[PDB]
C-alpha cells in the first residue's frame, strides 16, 4: 500500500536486478558448475549454459524482463556474450548506487557514460590489429597454424585433431553464413576398428532385419529415393474386410480385388522411377518378401531428421499425395552402400548432387565416451569459423579490460568537473572478468590482480591470466584470440541497458 | 599452521610445502616472521633448549592421561 | 564476536568524531553544553568541546587521552586528527571484511606515511623574508578582520610591519627571539582617524591631581621606589609593636632628615627625578623643589613590573622593607638617557628617549569604537607568532588544503608502481586525505564536488609536466568558491605540527586496529 518515486524506485530496481545477476554467475568460464532445473511435470534437466538457464526462467519484474529480453536479443543477433553483459550491467548499477542517495541528478551521468563508451570504442578500434592473407607465404602454413590453434585449446590426440580439421575444411564450399546452424552435426553410437571416419552424404541408424533381407542388391548404380508418406505395412493394407463369411472362395475373391488395386498403385508409383522406398513405419513380414520378389528395396523405422537431411542433400521435394504423382518431385542419388560394423548395419548415401551435409562418425567402442568430450570439438570448430569468417581479432582473456581501465583512469585526471568520479567508477567497474575467471577456477584472485596491475602499469602488452599453470603469461603466444567486433557490440548493449535502467524514474499501474 | 595463519599466508599450502621439504631433504627450513617467507634458520640467530619441549610434552601427556583416567560420576556433598 | 566488537568500536569512533565536524575553521556554528544541573555553556572551540565531554567507551577514552597528550605539546591541530582516524578506520573496515590480514594494511599504512613524510621533507622554503615579510601588503590584510574600515588599510599594515620588524630581541644566544608583545596602548576618542604618528619610548600612567612640577630643563637618568613614606600606617613596613603617641608628629621630619643624604647622593653624577607611588606628602616635594629633586606620582604595580623587566634595574636586590638605610648601588638606579615630558595628545606623559635593551613604540589609537583594541592586537599576535615559529625552524609549507592532493597522487603512483601485497592499503590511505578541503568547502556554503575536482585537476598538471616547485600551488579561498594562489598572499603553517599530527593519527589508527576483542578474558 506504499509507493514512492525517484530514489526508492531506483533502489528497488537495482535490488531486483541484483537477484537475477546473482542467480547466474558461476556459469561463465569453460569449466562452470552445472544446474538442475525441473518444472511441475516431473522431468529434470542438467544444464550449464547461461542462455538455456535464462530461457527457462521468468521474472515478474519489469527491469529484469527488459534485461533478459536485451540479453536474448543480443544472443540471437550475435551468439556470444550473454552473461558478461549482465555482469557488467550489475557492476555498473552497484557502482552507481552510492552516487544516487547523496542528492545527485542522474541526468548528468548519461553523457559521461556515453563519452566513456565512445572513448573505449575508439581505443579498441585504434588498438585492434587484423591479419588475413598478407604473410606466412602460401596458405599451407596458414591452415597449419589454424589447425594448431584449434588443437591448442584442448589437449587431445593428434588423429582426432586432424580429423576435426579435415571435417571443418571439407565443408567450406557454398556456406556463406557466419554460424554452423546450417549443416549441423550428429553424434552416432557404436564402435568400429578406427577412431573416427568421414564421409559425404546422409547417414542412418540401426535398422531391423528380417528373414531374407539379403535379396536386395548392396550397391546401386542410379538409386532414386521414394518420397512417399504412405507405408506398406500389415496395418496399412488388408486381406479381409467386411464380407459375408460362408466359404473360402469369398476370401480369395476379396483378396484378389484388393491386390488388383494394390498392384495398380505400386506399379503407378514405381513407373515414375523411384525404387528406394523409405517408409516411416517399420516393415512387416510379408511386405519384405513382396518387395524382394519384385527386385525392389524396402525399409522402415526412420527418424524425421534423417528424412530432412536426405531431402536437403539429394534435393527432394515435399509430396502431399499418394497416387497421381509425376517424375519431377523425386530424388536422385548415385551410390547407396550398406556396410555392417560390429553389431549394427550402417548406410552410406554417397553421390549427392548437392554437397551440403557430411557425416563425421566418431565411434570408439564405449558408452560414456560418446556423450562426453563433445564440447571440445564444438569449441574448436567455433573458433575455426570465427577465425576464418571474421577479419579483425585481438588477444583474448583478461588482457583487454585492464588496459582500458588504466587508460580511462589516466584520462580522468585531466577533467575539472563532476565527471571525474563518474569516469573513475566506470573504469573501476570494468574489472569483473579476470576476478570472476580466477574465482571460478578455485584460485586466489587477490594474488593475481595485483600482479596484473603491476605488469600493466608500464608494459601495455597482452599479458592475460592462466588456468593450468596458475600464473601470468602472454595471451598472444598461448594461441587464444577473440574477434574485435563482439566486444564492441557487448559494451554498446551494456551501456544501452544501463542507460535504459537509469532513465526509468517511476512506474504507473492501472487496476481496470 | 597457527604461525602461518598469524603471519598472513596460506597455512595449508605452507604446511604441505614444509612436509614435502621434510620428506625430500630431511632438514631444510621453517617459517620466517621478519622477512615473511621460507628461509633457512641457520642464518637467523635464534635457538631454544630441548627441555622447553621435552618437559612440555611430558606434562601435556601426563595431564591428558589424568583427565582421561578420571570418569564415572562426580558426587558432591 | 571478533568482527562484531570491531565494527561496534568503529561505529562509536565515527559517532564521537561526527560531533566536532561542523566546527572546523574560523567560519563555524556554536555548540551548547549542559552539565545536567541547569547551566549552559555556548562555545565553538574544538578543544573546549573535547575537554568538556563525558566518555564511556574504552576506544573513545584512549582516543581522548591521545588527543590530550598531543595537545599538551602541540598548540593547534587537535581536531582533524580524530576525523583522519575515523576515515582510516572506516576505510580499513572494508579491507578487513574483504578477507585481508590487518598486519598487511598496517604495514601499508606505515609505508604510505613514511613515503608522505619523505616527500614532505623535500618541499620546504629556505627564505624567511620576501620583500619585507610578503611585500608587507599581503601578510597583514589576511591576518586582520576588516569589517568597518578597509580603505586606508595600507597605512595600518605599514605601521604593523614597521613595529614588528624595526625592533628585535636576542637572549638565548643561539637564535633571534621574538620582539615586544605587550606594547603600550592609548585609546582616544574624537580624534583624526586619517592621521597617525609613531614615537619611541613607552609612557607610564597619566599623572592626574599632582601636576605641579615645572619641567623646563632636560634631565638624564631617573630612579624608582616601590614603597612610600607616610606618617601613620597605610601600607606594609610600619611596625606595630612600637607605641609612641608623640613620635608620630615628628616621624616625617626624621625620615626626611634620614633620606636627605640618600637624595644628596642620588643628585650626584646624573639622577634627579625619582619614581614614587601613591602615599607621599606634599611637604617633602615642596622642600625638595628648591634643590632640583622631584617625584612623579601615579605609579602602579604593572608599571613597576614593566620597568623591572625592561631595563633590568631591580629593587629587591637591595631594598625589601621600609628600612631605607641600605647600601647605595647601581642596581636600584634607572640608567636611562633622556626623560622629558613633551606635549602629545594634549597631555604630559613621561617620555623616555633612547631606552636600553628594548625600545618599544607607543601605539596610540584614534577616535572610534572601543573594539579597535581587538582589531590590530590579534594581527600583531599572529605576526609575532609567525616570526617566532618560522625563525628557528625553516620547515614551512604554503596553503592549508592544497597539499593533500599532491600527497594522494604520489601515494597512488607509489602503490601502482609497487605491485605487492600492500597495494590497496596505500590507495586507501591516499583516498582518505581529501576530508579537510571537502569539509572546508561544505562549511563555507559552497560546492565541494566541483572544488575538489578543480583542485585535483590543477595539482595534476604540476606533477605531470615538471616545470617548477614553488609556483602552481593554488588552493581554496574563504571569500568565495574560486581557486586562489596561496603564495603571494596566503598564510604559511608550520610543517612540524602537521607531521606530528599525522604521526599521532597513524599511531592511534594502528593502536585501534590492533585491538581484537574486548570480552573479559
Ligand atoms: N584564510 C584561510 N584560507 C584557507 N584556509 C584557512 C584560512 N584560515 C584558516 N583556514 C583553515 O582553517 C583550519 C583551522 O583549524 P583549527 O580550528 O585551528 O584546528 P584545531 O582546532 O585542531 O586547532 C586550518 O586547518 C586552516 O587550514
Amino acid at each position: 500500500t506504499d509507493s514512492s518515486q525517484g530514489i526508492p524506485q531506483l533502489v528497488s530496481n537495482i535490488s531486483a536486478c541484483q537477484v537475477i545477476a546473482e542467480a547466474v554467475r558461476t556459469t561463465l568460464g569453460p569449466r562452470g558448475m552445472d544446474k538442475l532445473i525441473v518444472d511441475g511435470r516431473g522431468k529434470a534437466t542438467i544444464s550449464n549454459d547461461g542462455a538455456t538457464i535464462l530461457k527457462l526462467l521468468d521474472v515478474v519484474h519489469p527491469a529484469a524482463k527488459t534485461l533478459v529480453d536485451i540479453a536474448k536479443s543480443q544472443d540471437a543477433e550475435v551468439g556470444d556474450g550473454t552473461t558478461s553483459v549482465t555482469l557488467l550491467a550489475a557492476e555498473f548499477l552497484k557502482q552507481v548506487k552510492p552516487y544516487v542517495e547523496e542528492g545527485l541528478h542522474p541526468q548528468i551521468i548519461i553523457r559521461a557514460f556515453r563519452t566513456a563508451t565512445q572513448l573505449a570504442v575508439n581505443k579498441i578500434k585504434e588498438i585492434a590489429v587484423t591479419v588475413k592473407k598478407a604473410d606466412k607465404v602460401e596458405q599451407r602454413k596458414l591452415l597449419e597454424k589454424c589447425a594448431m590453434t584449434a588443437l591448442s585449446s584442448k589437449l587431445i590426440s593428434q588423429q582426432k585433431a586432424f580429423f576435426a580439421k579435415m571435417v571443418v575444411d571439407a565443408v567450406m564450399m557454398l556456406d556463406d553464413l557466419l554460424q554452423l546452424k546450417m549443416i549441423g552435426i550428429k553424434k552416432v553410437q557404436g564402435g568400429a576398428l578406427e577412431d573416427s571416419q568421414l564421409v559425404a552424404g546422409v547417414a542412418f541408424k540401426k535398422t531391423f532385419s528380417y528373414a531374407g533381407f539379403e535379396m536386395q542388391p548392396k550397391k546401386y548404380h542410379n538409386p532414386k529415393i521414394a518420397l512417399l508418406n504412405v507405408e506398406l505395412e500389415l496395418k496399412a493394407e488388408k486381406d479381409n474386410a467386411e464380407i459375408r463369411v460362408h466359404t473360402v472362395e469369398d476370401y480369395q475373391a476379396i483378396v484378389d480385388a484388393e491386390w488388383n488395386i494394390l498392384y495398380d498403385k505400386l506399379e503407378k508409383i514405381h513407373h515414375s522411377g523411384a525404387k528406394v522406398v523409405l517408409s516411416k513405419l517399420p516393415i512387416g513380414d510379408v511386405a519384405t518378401q513382396y518387395f524382394a520378389d519384385r527386385d525392389m528395396f524396402c525399409a522402415g523405422r526412420v527418424p524425421e531428421e534423417d528424412l530432412k537431411r536426405t531431402m536437403m542433400a539429394c534435393g527432394g521435394s515435399i509430396q502431399t499425395s499418394v497416387n497421381a504423382l509425376s517424375a519431377d518431385v523425386l530424388g536422385r542419388c548415385q551410390v547407396f552402400e550398406e556396410t555392417q560394423i560390429g553389431g549394427e548395419r550402417y548406410n552410406f548415401f554417397t553421390g549427392c548432387p548437392k554437397a551440403k551435409t557430411c557425416t563425421f562418425i566418431l565411434r570408439g567402442g564405449a558408452e560414456q565416451f560418446m556423450e562426453e568430450t563433445e564440447r571440445s570439438l564444438h569449441d574448436a570448430i567455433m573458433i575455426v569459423r570465427r577465425a576464418i569468417k571474421n577479419d579483425s581479432v585481438v588477444a583474448g582473456g583478461g588482457a583487454i579490460e585492464m588496459e582500458l581501465s588504466k587508460y580511462l583512469r589516466d584520462y580522468s585526471r585531466t577533467i575539472p568537473g563532476k565527471q571525474q568520479l563518474l569516469i573513475g567508477a566506470y573504469a573501476k567497474a570494468l574489472e569483473i572478468i579476470p576476478r570472476q575467471l580466477c574465482d571460478n577456477a578455485g584460485f586466489d584472485a587477490t594474488n593475481i590482480l595485483n600482479k596484473l596491475r603491476a605488469r600493466h602499469a608500464q608494459g601495455g602488452t597482452w599479458y592475460g591470466v592462466d588456468i593450468n599453470n596458475e600464473d601470468i603469461a602472454d595471451n598472444f603466444e598461448a594461441f587464444v584470440w577473440e574477434p574485435a567486433m563482439v566486444r564492441i557490440n557487448a559494451l554498446t548493449a551494456a551501456s544501452e541497458a544501463a542507460c535504459l535502467i537509469v532513465s526509468v524514474d517511476e512506474t504507473i499501474k492501472n487496476p481496470r | 599452521s597457527t604461525l602461518a595463519e598469524n603471519a598472513g599466508l596460506n597455512p595449508i599450502s605452507t604446511v604441505t610445502e614444509l612436509r614435502n621439504r621434510h620428506a625430500q631433504g630431511e632438514k631444510t627450513a621453517g617459517i620466517n616472521v621478519r622477512k615473511g617467507g621460507i628461509s633457512n634458520i641457520l642464518e637467523e640467530l635464534v635457538v631454544q633448549p630441548l627441555l622447553v619441549s621435552v618437559s612440555a610434552l611430558t606434562l601435556a601427556t601426563e595431564t591428558v592421561r589424568s583427565i582421561l583416567k578420571i570418569d564415572d560420576v562426580v558426587n558432591t556433598r | 564476536t571478533g568482527e562484531t566488537i570491531r565494527s561496534q568500536n568503529v561505529m562509536a569512533a565515527a559517532s564521537i568524531a561526527n560531533i566536532v565536524k561542523s566546527s572546523l575553521g574560523p567560519v563555524g556554528l556554536d555548540k551548547m553544553l549542559v552539565d545536567d544541573i541547569g547551566d549552559v555553556t555556548i562555545t565553538n572551540d574544538g578543544a573546549t568541546i573535547l575537554k568538556l565531554l563525558e566518555v564511556e567507551h574504552p576506544a573513545a577514552k584512549v582516543l581522548c587521552e591521545l588527543a590530550d597528550l598531543q595537545d599538551k605539546e602541540v598548540g593547534d591541530g587537535t581536531t582533524s586528527v580524530v576525523i583522519i582516524a575515523a576515515e582510516l578506520l572506516k576505510n580499513a573496515d572494508e579491507l578487513v571484511k574483504q578477507k585481508i590480514h590487518p598486519t598487511s594494511v598496517i604495514s601499508g599504512y606505515r609505508l604510505a606515511c613514511k613515503e608522505a613524510v619523505r616527500y614532505i621533507n623535500e618541499n620546504l622554503i629556505v627564505n624567511t623574508d620576501e620583500l619585507g615579510r610578503d611585500c608587507l601588503i599581503n601578510a597583514a590584510k589576511t591576518s586582520m578582520s576588516s569589517k568597518i574600515i578597509g580603505i586606508n588599510g595600507d597605512f595600518f599594515a605599514n605601521m604593523v610591519v614597521d613595529a614588528v620588524l624595526a625592533i628585535k630581541y636576542t637572549d638565548i644566544r643561539g637564535q633571534p627571539r621574538y620582539p615586544v608583545n605587550s606594547v603600550n596602548i592609548l585609546k582616544a576618542h574624537g580624534r583624526s582617524q586619517m592621521e597617525s604618528m609613531l614615537i619611541s619610548g613607552y609612557a607610564l600612567n597619566c599623572v592626574v591631581g599632582s601636576q605641579g612640577m615645572p619641567k623646563r630643563i632636560v634631565n638624564a637618568k631617573i630612579a624608582c621606589l616601590d614603597f612610600s613614606l607616610q606618617k601613620t600606617k597605610m601600607k606594609l613596613g610600619v611596625q606595630v609593636v612600637i607605641t609612641d603617641p608623640e613620635k608620630l608628629d615628628q616621624i616625617r621630619q626624621r625620615e626626611s632628615d634620614i633620606t636627605k643624604e640618600r637624595i644628596q647622593k642620588i643628585l650626584a653624577t646624573g639622577a634627579n627625578v625619582i619614581l614614587t607611588t601613591g602615599g607621599i606628602d606634599d611637604m617633602c616635594l615642596k622642600y625638595f623643589v628648591e634643590a632640583g629633586a622631584m617625584a612623579v606620582r601615579r605609579v602602579l604595580k604593572r608599571d613597576l613590573k614593566r620597568i623591572a623587566k625592561a631595563s633590568g634595574a631591580t629593587i629587591l636586590s637591595t631594598l625589601a622593607n621600609l628600612e631605607g638605610e641600605e647600601t647605595f648601588e647601581a642596581a636600584m638606579l634607572g640608567q636611562a638617557e633622556e626623560v622629558v615630558q613633551e606635549r602629545i595628545c594634549d597631555d604630559e606623559l613621561i617620555l623616555i628617549k633612547n631606552t636600553k635593551a628594548r625600545t618599544s613604540a607607543s601605539i596610540i589609537l584614534r577616535g572610534a569604537n572601543d573594539f579597535m583594541c581587538d582589531e590590530m592586537e590579534r594581527s600583531l599576535h599572529d605576526a609575532l607568532c609567525v616570526v617566532k615559529r618560522v625563525l628557528e625552524s625553516k620547515s614551512v609549507v604554503p596553503g592549508g588544503g592544497a597539499v593533500e592532493a599532491a600527497l594522494s597522487i604520489y601515494l597512488e603512483n607509489y602503490a601502482t608502481s609497487m605491485g605487492s601485497r600492500e597495494q590497496l592499503a596505500i590507495a586507501e590511505f591516499a583516498r582518505s586525505l581529501l576530508v579537510i578541503p571537502n569539509t572546508l568547502a561544505v562549511n563555507a556554503a559552497q560546492d565541494s564536488t566541483d572544488l575538489v575536482a578543480k583542485l585535483r585537476a590543477f595539482h595534476n598538471e604540476a606533477q605531470v609536466n615538471p616545470e617548477r616547485k614553488n609556483l602552481k600551488w593554488i588552493g581554496l579561498d574563504l571569500s568565495n568558491g574560486k581557486p586562489r594562489d596561496n603564495k603571494q598572499a596566503g598564510v604559511f603553517e608550520p610543517t612540524i605540527v602537521k607531521v606530528k599530527s599525522l604521526k599521532f593519527a597513524t599511531e592511534a589508527a594502528i593502536t585501534i586496529l590492533r585491538i581484537d576483542d574486548l570480552i573479559k578474558l
